[PDB]
RNA sequence: AAAGAAUUUAAAACAUAUUAGAUUUAUCUGAUGUGUGAGACCGUAAGGUGAUUUCUAGUUAAUCCUUUAAUAAUAAGGCUU
RNA sequence: UGGAAGUAUAAAUCGAAAAGGUGAUAGUAUUCAUCAAAGUCUAAAUAUUACAGGAAAACUGAUAGCAAAGAAGUACUGUGAA
RNA sequence: AGAUUUGAGUAUCGUAAGAGGACUCCCUUAACUUAAGCAUAUCAAUAAGGGAAGGAAGAAAAAAUAACAAUGAUUUCUUAAGUAAUGGCGAAUGAAAAAGAAAAAGACCAAGUUGAUA
């Protein structure tokens, strides 16, 4: 006797077998990031995002971030990365 | 290691430190000849990644190229064409400026092999690259099992045939799959194969 | 065979069977399907009356393997195993062994109901079934099985 | 140009069988231009023992 | 009929004619023969997996793939560093797709290793492996004396039941309800007792034999056993099972997930 | 309310617990563990139980088709006039 | 480009990452699946009307077949390309 | 004075050039022609112009397909297929996964670590 070919529980009965490996960094990447950031600083658009964030315009800082990066998800990360610098200071 | 910080630092090209140093370098290269040898690469991280090894037979050449766009070379901008081909401006080169500069260096030094090239800086008028060149007749390069592939005859004038990374990117070899159907194993060869009319010996 | 052509029979005739008033000139109204809406509109209206226009929605990349579904009617089911097997299990009923027709193994995915089945119990295994296909198989005393 | 011609296999096998059959008709064999007046049997067969020594 | 002929370009420069075809056969055949003479197990067309085709249109068929995954080699107890040297294809790029694929290709490799005969690296009779086999030959006699006691005392309760099933089925072909139930009950008990450690790697079959030269191992180890006429017993459950509503319930379940999500946010 | 065995041994993802190390950052790196995810129903006593499907009665939800891994609100495309 | 709210390349401007890309209808979100770009090399199966050496032919047989079956790209024309 | 960096002249040992380009890899925004006119489109990676190669070259070891009982570098042949799609949606242009064969082969740099460091 054979499964079914339609629906959510679809397919011939087998025991399907892969690890969602995470491509990440090590704990030393934080040291490298802090060393480089102090030696270099912030770009012109990073500085302009810091000023908007201080005044409380989070949405405008995201619209500015999206403008200079082009991606909504990358605009979010820059906004969160910048706001973590503001709380450090 | 030292090079894991230089690589991290070199991504912050909009920092004031790197912007200042590139200003000094770009000013200096505006007066020196167009193509000339430099003692050591100005970006040793990027040079080492692309294949430069600080041994005998490896030399670094700096080439300055006038970036931007140019007009179609027609006398007084007059072309006896249909309105579909009557455009003089706004027409862009297909080969990247990096690939064009590589050919200028390779033509200048015909006895060396262009390994790869990278980007140094740019201003309102020029863009400056650096080209890694290898002497194929050096006893050190010939006797290296990991590098004597450059001594093959087919590697003569690599950049002109389109074998370097810069010239291969402009050939379309930047990826694989359904996005690159027309650039499978050579864009011009692919067109010929698809257009071949096969006439078998026994056909209906 | 060039000796059976009409050119060999029209040797000596000046016009070679093409007319003196209206000669055999290069074109006769355009190259290809030219003038599809202007002077050959009576041709396209008469013989291809839905040639010009649009109908249906575009499929940007059609997956033609998703529509593949070979079909077999009920009356043709027994031909998959042959008449020798059909007569051998002719007098079976509930309780004992009954032949199984593997439609998928023969390349048929869906089973449709058309025509009449022989009055013998049978077990039909396939991926899809029709309402009348299952009715006819069950009315004869058989069963239906699913696959994949 | 088209030099070679296709032919279905079952039609090719039909012709060989029909050509083999005609090879056993003495009237058709001689009418083709063969001198078979003296042969014993028109489907002429020789021993496999005699063939092996040639 | 509206004609669609793409001869408006220079097809005369696009014409490819096959006048070299009767000489490709002679080229490829002669080179194929030359390979066999040089080193015969190279043209052997090294062993390849049995992998299903893709898509539902073909998924019931089996065909040769490229290379055994690293998990299939471990299950068959072959080192991946030695597999490539004895005519086995290895594909680390292949992800294990199912347990059944893992088991089927594990049987293929084990069967191949039984038919395999590896000659000594050095033809001299003083080869270290040949000498080593003599040294541990007496240990194998002791060890093989224990491999036979096992699998002669543990697989004995099912062997009689397995024998009885064959005899009862033979008598029927001349009961099976209780005959097959007994074997099934023992099998679950057997499966409950295995739930313990086996060697990581087996030995390479190395000996000195007259060279029987076989041009491919894929046509010796068949992908699929020949298909017979499967026959089944009709029960009342088979008659009752209404397949159409199972198809339509399964389809309607998947098409109502939109309604479920829409009604949640409301 | 009415019929209903469901097919049969070689396994990895890790949701984790619990430990052996290292770390202060937006913290990580091994191993042990149960479930997950598991499917051989109890019958030589007639066969019951039981997943899963059917019909009837109220309930809440969705409801012309598509964007081809699955949904959603925008957008776009289909069908008729 | 067959690639259709952008398949590929290039230019001007902008420009990432405690990663990320793709799932070809733009957008956001949550799952799922599959890979891990931005350096290099790599035989075999494949093409060929340069040219050289051979073998064949339902090909032409001196207005035919290469323009050329003899000192043929020769005699001859043009300032020259030809 | 001395220690370096950088740039030159000279000497020695070598290297590139030119011929050929049938097949191979590319740069460039031709027109005649078709659309019974013509202006996008077609002719068309086609002619001419230019560069670079070898006995073959190009490509090649997945930021690849698929939604399966799933496959697995590249190349070439069959099929998909005049199909999806593109187009004054006109004239016309037009692939690819699957599947079947020929052949089969995988290795390196960069980054990281070892530093009486070579």
């Amino acid at each position: 006797m054979a499964g079914i070919a339609v629906g959510l529980k679809r397919g011939y009965p087998v025991h399907t077998m892969t690890a969602k490996r995470h491509y990440g960094v090590t704990k030393r990447k934080h040291v490298v990031n802090d060393v480089i950031r102090e030696a270099c600083g912030f770009s012109a658009y990073e500085r302009h995002m810091m000023d908007l964030l201080r005044r409380g315009l989070d949405k405008k800082a995201l619209k500015y971030a999206k403008k200079h990066l082009g991606t909504h998800k990358r605009g979010l990360a820059k906004r969160d990365e910048i706001q973590r610098a503001l709380e450090a200071i | 290691g030292a090079y894991k910080y230089i690589n991290a630092l070199n991504r912050k090209k909009q920092s004031d430190v790197l912007r200042f140093l590139r200003r000094i370098r770009c000013w200096e290269l505006r007066h020196l000849p167009r193509i000339h040898r430099v003692a050591r690469p100005t970006n040793p991280e990027r040079a080492r990644r692309l294949g430069y090894k600080p041994k005998s037979g490896f030399v670094i050449y700096s080439v300055r190229i006038h970036r931007g766009n140019r007009k179609v070379s027609a006398r007084k901008g007059i072309v006896h064409r249909k309105p579909a081909c009557q455009g003089i401006h706004k027409i862009k080169r297909v080969k990247s400026l990096q690939a064009i500069a590589e050919q200028r260096v390779g033509k200048h030094c015909g006895a060396l092999r262009v390994l790869n090239s990278y980007f140094i800086g740019q201003d309102s008028t020029y863009r400056f690259f650096e080209v890694i060149l290898v002497d194929p007749f050096n006893a050190a390069i010939r006797n290296d099992p990991k590098m004597n592939w450059i001594c093959a005859d087919k590697q003569k004038r690599r950049e002109a045939r389109g074998l370097t990374s810069a010239a291969k990117k402009s050939r379309g070899f930047t990826g694989k799959g359904r996005r690159y159907n027309k650039i499978g194993a050579g864009a011009r060869g692919n067109l010929k194969r698809r257009n071949l009319l096969q006439l078998k010996r026994y056909r209906s | 065979a060039t000796r059976f052509r009409q050119t060999r029979r029209r040797r000596g005739h000046v016009s070679m069977g093409y007319g003196r008033i209206g000669k055999h000139r290069k074109q006769r109204g355009g190259r290809g399907n030219a003038g599809g809406q202007h002077h050959r509109k009576t041709w396209f209206t008469t013989f291809h009356p839905d040639y010009f226009g649009k109908h249906g929605m575009r499929v940007f990349h059609l997956k033609a393997n998703k529509y593949y579904c070979p079909s077999i009617n009920v009356d043709s089911l027994w031909s998959l195993v042959g008449k020798d097997v059909q007569a051998q299990y002719k007098n079976a009923k509930v309780g004992e062994e009954v032949p199984v027709i593997d439609c998928v193994k023969h390349g048929y995915f869906k089973v449709l109901g058309k025509g009449f089945l022989p009055k013998q119990p049978v077990i039909v295994r396939a991926r899809y079934f029709s309402e009348k296909a299952q009715q006819k198989i069950k009315a004869v005393g058989g069963a239906c099985e699913l696959t994949a | 140009r088209k030099w070679q011609r296709k032919t279905p296999k079952q039609m090719r096998r039909f012709a060989v069988a029909s050509c083999i059959a005609a090879s056993a008709v003495p009237a058709l064999v001689s009418a083709r231009g063969h001198h078979i007046a003296g042969v014993p049997q028109i489907p002429l067969v020789v021993n496999s023992k005699s063939i092996s020594v040639i | 009929a509206v004609s669609n002929i793409h001869f408006c370009k220079d097809w005369r420069s696009k014409v490819h004619t096959w006048f070299k075809q009767p000489f490709r056969k002679i080229r490829r055949h002669q080179t194929r023969v030359e390979k066999a003479k040089a080193v015969f197990p190279a043209t052997i067309k090294s062993l390849k997996p049995s992998v299903h085709c893709m898509n539902q249109r073909f998924n019931y068929k089996l065909r040769l793939g490229r290379g055994f995954t690293l998990k299939e080699l471990r299950a068959a107890k072959i080192d991946k560093n030695l597999a490539r040297t004895i005519g086995i294809a290895v594909d680390p790029r292949r992800k294990e797709s199912s347990k059944e694929c893992l088991n089927r290709n594990a049987q293929r490799l084990t069967e191949y290793m039984n038919r395999l005969v590896v000659l000594p690296k050095v033809h001299a009779a003083t080869a270290k492996r040949l000498v080593l086999n003599k040294k541990n030959a007496e240990a194998k006699t002791k060890k093989a004396a224990e491999i036979k006691k096992f699998i002669a005392e543990h697989n004995k309760t099912i062997k009689e039941l397995k024998i009885k099933v064959a005899a009862a089925k033979k008598d029927y072909a001349k009961e099976l309800k209780a005959c097959l139930k007994g074997l099934k009950k023992a099998q679950v008990a057997f499966a409950a007792q295995v739930a313990k450690k086996t060697k990581q790697f087996n030995k390479l079959p190395v000996q000195q034999k007259e060279a029987k030269q076989v041009l491919d191992a894929n046509k010796v180890i068949r992908l699929t056993a020949p298909c017979t006429l499967e026959t089944k017993t009709l029960t009342k459950g088979m008659k009752a099972f209404d397949a159409v509503a199972h198809l339509r319930k399964a389809k309607n379940v998947a098409k109502a997930v939109s309604g479920i999500v829409k009604g949640q946010k409301k």
